[PDB]
């Protein structure tokens, strides 16, 4: 399944900004920062 | 994180061509401690007692490391700022146990001793 | 010939129009999965 | 003095029901699992009568 309709009509698909690396690397953050994670009244302290 | 990020202190907002603009203004930690942290203490008595932190934990001052279970004096801190005090009925409340609270014999805080005068 | 070019230029500036619209869109909506990460993934919220 | 609950219920153990006013013990419940166990100052607070 490819666009080859870009190359014959005159328009152009542009890629994303990050690659699949870094899109896994944001969700990885996300999942790693649920357990403790300012445990307490503030948010300055980070409890393991 | 709705007014910035880190912890939200004040805000201000002015106009601007087309709408208005906002500055928020948090706290900011750029160094820290490592402090080993209690989940709450108990008192090996019947019925036993326990107590747990407000808006703090319960920590080992350790300037002088590796001591004894003696010399497990316990303080309080804020969350936010590492400054070591006496634990009181200020900073502190009664909970029901829970079995990952240090057992303490000797040392006892006022909120966790046997009350008699 | 010109009928083609009149025909194919509003058609360009109709795909021009959604495309504007669609990016708003867009960028409000990732707006609110920012506000989803802060507070149902990296807190509990306090609202039902 | 006068004491309500925190995050729970002052609830009668009413396994074993129809009993009269003296017989009215009663005891904290949590409010997502039905589990009674004592009253204590870990879940009351003194209010206003
Ligand atoms: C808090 O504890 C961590 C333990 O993980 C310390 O991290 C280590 O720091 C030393 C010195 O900078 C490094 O050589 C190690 O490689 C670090 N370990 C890891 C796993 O990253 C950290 O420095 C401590 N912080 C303070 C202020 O003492
Ligand atoms: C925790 O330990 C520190 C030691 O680093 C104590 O700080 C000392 O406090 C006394 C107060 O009488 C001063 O005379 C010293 O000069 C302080 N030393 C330093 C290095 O700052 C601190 O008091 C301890 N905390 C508690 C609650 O006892
Ligand atoms: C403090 O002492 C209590 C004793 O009351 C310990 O509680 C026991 O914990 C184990 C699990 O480690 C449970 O299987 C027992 O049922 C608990 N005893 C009771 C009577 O409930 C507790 O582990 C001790 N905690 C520390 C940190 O020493
Ligand atoms: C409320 O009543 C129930 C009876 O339904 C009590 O449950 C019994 O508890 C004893 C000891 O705790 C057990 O040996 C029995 O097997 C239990 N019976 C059942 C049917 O579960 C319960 O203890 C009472 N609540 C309180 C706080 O005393």
């Amino acid at each position: 399944d490819l666009i080859c309709a870009q190359y014959v009509a005159g328009y152009k698909v542009l890629p994303p900004l990050y690659d699949p690396y870094m899109e896994a690397a944001y969700t990885s953050s996300l999942l790693g920062s649920i357990a403790g994670a300012s445990w307490t009244a503030g948010l300055s302290s980070f409890a393991a | 994180g709705f007014c910035g990020t880190g912890t939200h202190i004040v805000s201000f907002a002015i106009n601007a061509p087309n709408g208005l603009y906002f500055f928020h203004v948090g706290y900011q930690p750029t160094s820290h401690v490592n402090a080993t942290a209690a989940y709450g203490l108990c008192n090996t008595e019947n019925p036993q007692k326990c107590i747990a932190p407000i808006d703090g934990y319960f920590v080992l001052n350790q300037t002088t490391s590796t001591v004894a279970d003696s010399d497990q004096q316990w303080y309080y801190t804020g969350s936010s700022f590492f400054h070591p005090e006496p634990i009181t009925e200020a900073n502190s409340k009664y909970v029901s146990m829970d079995v990952k609270f240090e057992n303490l014999t000797n040392r006892l805080p006022p909120p966790l001793l046997s009350n008699s005068t | 010939i010109d009928r083609l070019i009149n025909g194919r230029l509003t058609s360009l500036n109709a795909f021009v129009a959604q495309q504007l619209v669609r990016t708003e869109a867009a960028a409000r909506s990732a707006q609110l999965a920012q506000d989803k990460v802060n507070e149902c993934v990296k807190s509990q919220s306090k609202r039902n």
